């Protein structure tokens, strides 16, 4: 799923050095991105959406239940007229991407946080350089407005989601020559108000300066689409305890890269449950975070973990692997990882996995382990006392693995909270109704706005008409659509047309055809008694 | 004598996206007001003055010239037929005049009608369209003054 955000604002009317405006260059770049992505044999399941800088009823051009034909037709007729309302457009796009999330089961907020339930989405937000306006002045903060929150959105406290990356294109093409071609293989950043918003999600922001640089950035962007598993790392709290082959001193601490969870839907178990201590009676649930604040500690702690535990291959995208490569990729050794923010009743973090590398030393495998592996792996009334340290709802998925061996547990203590189940079906129904109402009025514009609003300065109610583009005057049916110049000739033409008594008469003077004239479409409505047997 | 009924579709003729239809409607209403004097005629004339005043700020120079060249004698006849409209018309004229005062000073000209402010009317060729519009406004104001004074 790819949602292209093209502003089509009035500031996108300035002409480049090639002769076309920035909007035409953006549309051409989108078309070349389409034809480049079509090369990879994986573009048979994705869906394209379009978002412009227009009113909430008119911002979306093609959303759910819209094929490629209507999407291309809407992107073709894009007009650059309006202000640069970036915040409202980003909010509308994020709400559109989060319409079918509370109904299928993604981010249920009650049963862990399953990383194998993915809904990838990439935003391009092709906008102008700077100087965004909000009908009052020029702002320099880019704060997303919060006026009408969706039902069930206060449990994340952030507009974007687990898998929602945000790339940006500014299209800073000069007007005279664009002769800046010193650095060949180098794509700098835009350094604008959208740069922090993009970096928070996990995607960079390109700075287009030349058509060659545009082609380079488009060819570099097609290689950044996969399953979205974005997790945040922190150096705390080990004081860079990497004393293995050298001495530490770094910027590879707050790594917020993605992870490629390739399927073999995705197959996996043992998710990151949450970051708080869930109580048995809690009417209000604390809001989750889109990026989990999980921290790693550099300790050997028996990296050899061999068992019949179901295996996972959530591949990690190499972005800050320099710190690992400095220590020879940690051969035959790993380092634990633990989620912060009160992972248990009374403690600060519980190691639930590690980041052991592969034998090929190519990337990090991201070995996800159970909540507390070094205890259950090595019954004398031990498991009954051990199952009290883990979160309650967490007994859900692990028991499935126990199904591979037997079934000692039951549904006696399989209860998260009596108040968490309530006020959940109503929120899901409200979200479904909102998604249906949004998908219903998605393409039907029905503007019907043509007036001059004649002010005084039949009274207080007059309004002069405006020039209608698609008027289609009926010359043979309506007599008012016949001007004075070609009146007598048109009169004789109408007379001859009425006195001819032909078959299948029409009221159009000369209606040649539409913009498209297909050969197969016209040849299908015919009959040819021939087969060419010879 | 059956022309008064045309008033019943004079406003409908004004609300048209074509400037020629609006100009013809304004001229026809001007002639109907200089011929017939009725309260309905006064209301339609006031509506025409309003829609002409609101069209000054939504038309370009090339269209403003072509729309305000024929429609000034209409204002002259409106003043001749309806005294209470005088002020309004004057105000309107002033506005239009000031607009022309900003159109001539924009681009260089050949006659420079700005210094011609201290000139008098003399009883009774190819030039600039803005200068022609200024001269037409001045002439129509002169005719309105001569009609009201005499």
């Amino acid at each position: 799923i790819l949602l292209f955000l093209i502003d089509t604002s009035a500031s996108m009317n300035q002409r480049s050095h090639l002769g076309t405006t920035y909007l035409d260059t953006a549309k051409g770049a989108v078309e070349t991105f389409m034809k480049l992505r079509a090369r990879d044999p994986a573009s048979r399941g994705d869906r394209y959406m379009l978002v412009t800088f227009e009113e909430p009823p008119y911002a979306i051009k093609a959303g759910w239940k819209e094929n490629h034909a209507t999407f291309m037709n809407e992107l073709k007729n894009l007009q650059a007229e309006g202000l640069t309302t970036l915040g409202q457009s980003l909010r509308t796009a994020f709400d559109l991407l989060n319409l079918n999330r509370l109904v299928t089961g993604i981010d249920n907020y009650g049963q862990g946080r399953n990383p194998f339930f993915l809904e990838p989405a990439i935003i391009i937000t092709i906008t102008d350089g700077s100087k965004l306006t909000t009908t009052s002045g020029v702002q320099d903060e880019l704060h997303l407005p919060l006026n009408s929150p969706l039902p069930g959105s206060e449990l994340t406290k952030e507009p974007f989601r687990w898998d929602q990356r945000l790339f940006a294109l500014v299209l800073r093409l000069p007007g005279t020559m664009s002769v800046e071609s010193e650095q060949l293989t180098g794509v700098p950043l835009d350094d604008s108000a959208i740069t922090p918003m993009c970096e928070v999600t996990g995607g960079r922001s390109y700075s287009v300066c030349s058509p060659r640089m545009l082609n380079q950035c488009l060819e570099s962007l097609v290689q950044k689409v996969q399953s979205g598993v974005v997790i945040n790392f922190e150096k705390a709290g080990p004081d860079p305890s990497p004393v293995e082959d050298g001495q530490p001193d770094g910027s590879q601490p707050w790594h917020s890269c993605h992870k490629l969870i390739y399927v073999r839907v995705p197959i996996g178990h043992w998710p990151v449950p949450e970051s708080f201590w869930p109580d048995q009676n809690s009417p209000t649930l604390p809001p989750r975070t889109s990026h989990p604040v999980v921290k790693f500690s550099c300790t050997d702690c028996e990296p050899m973990v061999i068992d019949k535990l179901p295996f996972d291959k959530y591949e990690l995208e190499p972005s800050p692997l320099t710190q690992f490569i400095l220590e020879r990729k940690s051969p035959q050794t790993c380092w634990q990882v633990y989620v912060s923010n009160s992972a248990k009743y009374s403690e600060l973090g519980h190691p639930f996995g590690y980041l052991k590398a592969s034998t090929a030393l190519n990337c990090v495998n991201l070995f996800v382990m159970p909540y507390n592996y070094p205890v259950l792996l090595p019954w004398r009334q031990s498991f009954e006392s051990y199952l009290k340290t883990m979160p309650p709802y967490y007994l859900g998925p692990l028991k499935k693995a126990v199904r591979m061996m037997g079934a000692p547990n039951l549904i006696a203590d399989s209860m998260e909270y009596g108040l968490s189940y309530s006020v959940i079906s109503y929120l899901k129904k409200l979200s479904q109704q909102a998604k249906i109402e949004s998908d219903r009025v998605i393409g039907s514009v029905g503007k019907k706005v043509v007036q001059e609003t004649g002010i005084k300065v039949e009274y207080t109610g007059f309004q002069v008409a405006l020039l209608n583009k698609d008027l289609k005057p009926q010359t043979f049916r309506n007599a008012y659509d016949i001007p004075r110049r070609n009146l007598l000739d048109h009169l004789t033409r109408m007379r001859s047309n009425l006195l001819k008594s032909t078959r299948r008469f029409l009221k159009g003077q000369d209606e040649d055809q539409v913009h498209s004239v297909p050969i197969a479409q016209m040849g299908n409505y015919q009959e040819y008694l021939k087969q060419v047997p010879s | 004598p059956s022309m008064h009924i045309c008033l019943d579709f004079i406003p409908e003729l004004i609300a048209q996206p074509e400037l020629e239809k609006q100009i013809f409607a304004i001229q026809l209403l001007s002639h109907l007001c200089i011929q017939y004097a009725l309260p309905k005629s006064l209301s339609v004339a006031r509506l025409a003055v309003n829609v002409m005043g609101t069209l000054l700020t939504v038309l370009t120079q090339a269209k403003r010239y072509a729309f305000f060249m024929p429609t000034l004698p209409s204002l002259v006849s409106f003043c001749r037929a309806f005294p209470p409209l005088y002020e309004d018309i004057m105000s309107l004229l002033i506005q239009i005049g000031q607009v022309c005062a900003s159109d001539v000073a924009t681009q260089t000209r050949d006659i420079d009608p700005i210094i011609t402010r201290l000139q008098q009317i003399k009883e009774k060729g190819s030039m600039d369209p803005d200068v022609q519009l200024c001269h037409c406004i001045e002439r129509t104001v002169i005719e309105i003054i001569n009609m009201s004074v005499s």
